[PDB]
DNA sequence: ACAGGATGTATATATGTGACACGTGCCTGGAGACTAGGGAGTAATCCCCTTGGCGGTTAAAACGCGGGGGACAGCGCGTACGTGCGTTTAAGCGGTGCTAGAGCTGTCTACGACCAATTGAGCGGCCTCGGCACCGGGATTCTCCAGGAT
DNA sequence: ATCCTGGAGAATCCCGGTGCCGAGGCCGCTCAATTGGTCGTAGACAGCTCTAGCACCGCTTAAACGCACGTACGCGCTGTCCCCCGCGTTTTAACCGCCAAGGGGATTACTCCCTAGTCTCCAGGCACGTGTCACATATATACATCCTGT
């Protein structure tokens, strides 16, 4: 009997709701809106999940840490353009070199 | 007596159970998790009360939140975010 | 007859090598009285009657006695080399000037042919709607202006327009309104007409407003009472019976199945697929080829052949031009888009058969050349295009026996205008004008539009007409001996040129 | 003895602080001097541990990016090392202005 | 007084070949110094402000963070 | 039966007369003046709401408006606004 | 008496009062806030006017224009940094020309 | 009476913007010598740029359920991007 | 006759469109690009002249912005021409990807 | 060009250990049902505003040519940067002790939303005249020149 | 090889008349600002606390600092030659002028169904204690990589 079960989507949906009544982006909330907020919120988390984990087994690590977090979101490039201007702690930067650097 | 924050961190690790079974996540990968959905959450919820505004209108529906995420997610990432959402809004008001 | 040549002769001194008709006499006398009277008159008779002729005879009077003030004709472009023709032939001993083209062209002619002070021999200039209305603030506001006249005063129409403030800006003191179809589209147009002829006798909109069923036949009689003394109007069939009278038959033409499939990609939204909404009809009314054509985005036009039994009132076409070469007799095209016209000098350029074609594009020197080269004897052009904005104003091809109208403007008076170039002064054959319009399509409804229009200028069966056009009733209609044949027929309709429209009761 | 080339020696550095995705400047002098920039805004104010470290941790990618924006201009200038020139170019380019 | 110079030339070294600087000039420690202190200044300013709105005298890095996200840098992981 | 659009143009108009009497301003330059004025307000009024729902404070009052001042307006206009801000404060709370 | 006149501002009170609780940027709204925005609108708006009548007075020019605006924004560091990234509609750039280029 | 073949097939829209357009705006921005392919480039940046503009105005425009694009739809997707226009802003 | 040399009608040139402040791009063109362009997106939109307008100020706007910031990289380089590398520069240190 | 040695780096294995994940009490937030009202969906009008094309003209755009000033390739240098080593000094980790300050809980208390009437401020419209735009012209300045002195 | 001075020409600035359109002053009014009362809830404030920030002393060893060098790179001058620029010509497209049509923005009457607000309840989620397995560290070890001489 709770709306992330019959919407099926894993993220909860009534958290989204008293999330969106406090802090008052409307004067009266949508029914539908909060079910497509936490459609969203699960689709953007399960690519970047899907994009760390991917980036973790490439490296042989079980468990995804921030390096593999910010490996997976700078070699994505529309993760990269959501995610451009943020820094992600202890993750380091993108290995590359440029090819006048490199002695030919 | 203590106030209890809430965070996406059992929706978070069931998701990646569920994408991955085997690959685990630390207490920081969770937190810097937690984090982007949360600046996630924010900058849509602004953005569909900035709509909102523009269009006088009070209430926020799937309308606003789908063009909230157009505006924000680029391209390919803002077509799925709005195949999924119209998929579960059709199974909530379906069921 | 002797009458009218004597007070020809006394009336107008100078005006020789001509002789002014019964109605030219009674025009000009017309014009004298309201100059003398000093009342602004609107000048206004059929396409076919002279109106250059009645409006440079009272010129030459009034160069005659009295003073010879400043003269300005303002005319559309492509009537302006025919004003100065007319002004060398009909009157001698008098000066006239051409004020156009560039900048230092205009600048080096006026200061040669004309003084900063007033002259004896000062030419009475003659330019065009965009030329005076460039040069009115800068060079045209320091020279008075006794007397100026506006051919072609339908320019006039919009009383916001651009042309009446620079006019307002310049000074005269007596105007001229030249208008073969002085009312138009939809009502109180005529009032700026008004308002810029006799400014304190119609001031204000309002005014015409309230001057506006018993009650609607006593208003329309008191405005044309008002708009009596002010407008004179006289028709070609009326006053004269030398000129042939026209003959005006709306050819209907099945819209073909290539056409069917077209309009009906075009209702559901799918010919982008195959391969505003009304210009898209419209160009699928005419020529649809072209439409396709241009967006594909091919460079080479589509086979002749392809052409001509593809789409559109085509085959009706070529079966008009061959039955009309057989007939020997010229014909006058008009288009109101330049495509068309391309795709016609196109087809008639694979064909053979000499076209010349008169459009903006074409300039003042080449469009007189081919007026000349056609209101000619010795050359065998017959097929002669022509646009209905530029090459539909004040020419006279005479030469012409038919005119045939491929699409028809949402303004009637416009195609009027059009049809009526080759019916003037001097036309010995009777001419016929065929009005192309495909059946069961929009341009039905542009007709039904355009006779509505035409009811109150009056005012001052479908299942027969879906059919198409047979060879015997194309026979039927070629003969030209009943205008020196029923009123409806299989295909075709005949326009009744007194009143009448496609719905009667609009027209009512 | 083996003396390499100043390139090799540069590549390995890069390399290595490339991997190493660590924290590059000292805690205590950073510290040090937040603080110091703090008193010069106002006086008597505590800092926590936690906000230090992310205020070294933004200001560790703020510099990285920065040299990164001036590797690019030297590069695009035919030069190997970076100038002061390369730094301001970078910063009237990105709109920090001084 | 010498704060800015805690900054070693080693530390700007190691930041640089992070960057990916091959070779380093002797005038860059300085303009480097003077930019982290700019950008220090700034930050710190923004989180003194949004302190001094809470009536509070201890920097929290949740302060940190929203000065951070005000001036377009979102940091992830020291929020909370 | 139209909507009447609200604007500090005469507004705009009297605190240009009261700095500078002969100086006087076209319409564009009106209308730019007015849409600065509307996006800074729209800036501080945000800021505003958004340091009220960070300290858990459903009201605004002119601390928090003072402190978007000081966020904002950089260095100078930010004393110099604040400046005017408490000596309007004060006299409005004191007549 | 009006709110503007009791608080000595020329910008309205009670509009700037019924703009903040339109746009419902909190629950309730306190006292001096609107006194303080309408002052602080006020003060700026003063200073863009004064430095547009100094850049129009410059120009011998009356009327100040968006190009007076743009210039007087741009030549001012604190109103520069404040509107750097906005662009005057109608309005060209400063007039400035690289030494290396002359 | 020349061959004819359709013609005059339209330039595209993106070299509407001309050689001497793109020199003028150099010379604003004060530049003394352009080189060849700077045209080319700053055509497709300029493309770049209302790609995305135009973008943000069509999903505000859809968002109202109107189709026309008024000149607020663009100021709002300007101010999106960073650049705030003033002066066509109601 | 008199001819001058490429750098005083440059100059002229510079100063005239600095001190103009009008729109250098013709008007025509620009809208047939906007309408390409949404056309791309969406079929069957209308425009509004003042949108239309306020495009073309901002997009002149962006491109003298670049315009400036190319000439900064082109100076920096020793050269008085601006070539497509500086643009490419600018344009990536700008944050502004392709 | 190829063989070989010193250096750094990739690789398999043993044993911590401290951080990840799982079982549990419970409590505050999520969920079910009824209700009244204001925000929202919707049919019909219309009249301001957008689209497409013609006529023309004229200033802007475009093709072609000469040369000269700038981009670029190559070389000598000498100076600033990098690399390795003895040394030292300040970062970091451990351990304790103190207290200013963050946070929650109870109690009012002065301050802000609501609603009824209203009456003066600002937005809507037509002069209306003066600051501003275009123009012919004499005067001044900038610059291109082939000369003139040494 | 400069090095000052000379004159014709294109460009630029100051001054005078003007008219014209956009800025500026007036007015009936109507919808929003203001005043008087009330309330219950957000907020200011006194007090216990505990926990996290600040200061110091001792060992240490990794990191920072100074110096000798020699070698690779930033930098100035030179020859060029090819690409951008200045100008007569033309041609071609911007635009302002004009016109009918009709898709589309805004409004108002209505209603109705979606949602705010409240009492009750109980299950999902978070705090705390905990054992183990993934990952960090040390050592041996085979192997890839760099600098020099034959
Ligand atoms: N009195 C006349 N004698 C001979 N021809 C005449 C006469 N009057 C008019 N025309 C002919 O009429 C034409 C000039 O008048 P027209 O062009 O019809 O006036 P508009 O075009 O303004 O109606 C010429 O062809 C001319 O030969
Ligand atoms: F007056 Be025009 F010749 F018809």
């Amino acid at each position: 009997v709770s709306k992330s079960m019959k919407a099926g989507l894993q993220f909860p949906v009534g958290r989204i709701t008293r999330f969106l009544k406090k802090g008052r982006y409307a004067q009266r909330l949508g029914g539908g809106a909060p079910v497509y907020m936490a459609a969203v919120l699960e689709y953007l988390a399960a690519e970047v999940l899907e994009l760390a984990g991917n980036a973790a087994r490439d490296n042989k690590k079980s468990r995804i840490i921030p390096r593999h977090l910010l490996l997976a979101i700078r070699n994505d490039e529309e993760l990269g353009k959501l995610l451009s201007g943020v820094t992600i702690a202890h993750g380091g930067v993108l290995p590359n070199i440029n090819s006048v650097l490199l002695p030919k | 007596s203590k106030k209890n924050v809430e965070t996406y961190k059992i929706y978070i690790f069931k998701v990646l159970k569920q994408v991955h079974p085997d690959i685990g996540i630390s207490s920081k990968a969770m937190g810097i998790m937690n984090s982007f959905i949360n600046d996630i959450f924010e900058k849509l919820a602004g953005e569909s009360s900035k709509l909102a505004r523009y269009n006088k209108k009070p209430t926020i529906t799937s309308r606003e939140i789908q063009t909230a995420v157009r505006l924000v997610l680029p391209g390919e990432l803002a077509k799925h975010a709005v195949s999924e959402g119209t998929k579960a809004v059709t199974k909530f008001t379906s069921s | 007859e002797e009458t009218v040549i004597k007070l020809q002769n006394e009336l107008c001194p100078l005006l020789t090598g001509g002789q002014l008709k019964s109605y030219q006499l009674k025009g000009v006398k017309w014009l004298i009285s309201l100059w003398q009277n000093g009342l602004n008159g609107i000048l206004a008779d059929q396409m076919g009657l002279g109106k250059t002729i009645q409006t440079i005879g009272f010129l030459s009077h009034l160069k005659g006695n009295g003073l010879d003030g400043p003269y300005l004709v303002i005319a559309p472009l492509s009537t302006l080399s025919n004003w100065f023709n007319e002004i060398a032939r009909f009157t001698p001993s008098i000066n006239a000037i051409i004020y156009h083209g560039d900048k230092n062209q205009r600048d080096e002619l006026r200061r040669k042919h004309m003084p900063k002070t007033v002259g004896p021999k000062f030419p009475i200039v003659i330019t065009s709607y965009e030329v005076a209305m460039n040069d009115a603030k800068r060079i045209l506001r320091h020279y008075p202006w006794k007397y100026v006249v506006i051919d072609e005063g339908h320019r006039l129409k919009n009383h916001k327009c651009k042309l009446l403030r620079e006019l307002k800006h310049l000074k005269m003191d007596n105007k001229l309104l030249l208008t073969g179809t002085p009312l138009q589209n939809n009502l109180s147009e005529l009032w700026s007409l008004l308002n810029f002829i006799l400014p304190d006798i119609f001031t204000s909109h309002d005014e015409f407003e309230s001057w506006f069923e018993k009650r609607r036949a006593q208003v329309v009689s008191k405005l044309h009472g008002i708009l009596r003394p002010f407008i004179l109007r006289r028709m070609k069939c009326d006053v004269e019976l030398s000129l042939p009278r026209k003959k005006e038959i709306i050819m209907y033409a099945t819209m073909t199945d290539h056409q069917k499939k077209f309009q009906e990609h075009l209702v559901n939204n799918t010919l982008e697929a195959h391969l505003n909404l009304v210009i898209q009809l419209r160009k699928n009314c005419n020529h649809p080829d072209l439409l396709q054509g241009q967006i594909d985005g091919s460079y080479l036009y589509p086979p002749v052949e392809e052409i001509v039994g593809q789409c559109g009132k085509f085959r009706l076409l070529e079966r008009l031009l061959v039955r009309l070469f057989a007939n020997n007799h010229k014909v006058l095209i008009f288009s109101q888009w330049t495509k068309l016209l391309d795709i016609m000098d196109y087809y008639f350029s694979e064909k053979g058969f000499e076209v010349c074609r008169i459009d903006g594009s074409v300039k003042l020197d080449e469009r007189r050349r081919q007026i000349k080269d056609f209101s000619d004897e010795k050359s065998s052009c017959s097929i002669f295009l022509l646009s209905t904005r530029a090459g539909g104003l004040g020419i006279n091809l005479t030469a012409a026996d038919t005119c045939i109208l491929y699409d028809s403007d949402w303004n009637p008076q416009m195609d009027l205008q059009a049809m009526d170039r080759c019916h003037r002064i001097g036309q010995t054959k009777p001419v016929h004008v065929y009005r192309l319009s495909t059946a069961q399509s929009i341009e039905t409804r542009v007709l039904k539009r355009a006779y509505s229009k035409l009811k109150l200028e009056h005012v001052v069966e479908d299942k027969l007409i879906q059919t198409d056009i047979s060879d015997a009733d194309l026979d039927r209609l070629l003969d030209r001996s009943d205008l020196t044949f029923p009123v409806k027929g299989p295909g075709w309709e005949v326009v009744l040129p007194s009143s009448g429209g496609m719905l009667s009761s609009l027209n009512s | 003895p083996h003396r390499f080339r100043p390139g090799t020696v540069a590549l390995r550095e890069i390399r290595k602080y490339q991997k190493s995705t660590e924290l590059l400047i000292r805690k205590l002098p950073f510290q040090r001097l937040v603080r110091e920039i703090a008193q010069d805004f106002k006086t008597d104010l505590r800092f926590q541990s936690s906000a230090v470290a992310a205020l070294q941790e933004a200001a560790e990618a703020y510099l990285v990016g920065l040299f990164e924006d001036t590797n690019l201009c030297a590069i695009h200038a035919k030069r190997v090392t970076i100038m002061p020139k390369d730094i301001q170019l970078a910063r009237r380019i990105r709109g920090e202005r001084a | 007084r010498d704060n800015i110079q805690g900054i070693t030339k080693p530390a700007i070294r190691r930041l640089a070949r992070r960057g990916g600087v091959k070779r380093i000039s002797g005038l860059i420690y300085e303009e480097t110094r003077g930019v982290l202190k700019i950008f220090l200044e700034n930050v710190i300013r923004d989180a003194v402000t949004y302190t001094e709105h809470a009536r509070r005298k201890t920097v929290t890095a949740m302060d940190v963070v929203y000065a951070l996200k005000r001036q377009g840098r979102t940091l992830y992981g020291f929020g909370g």
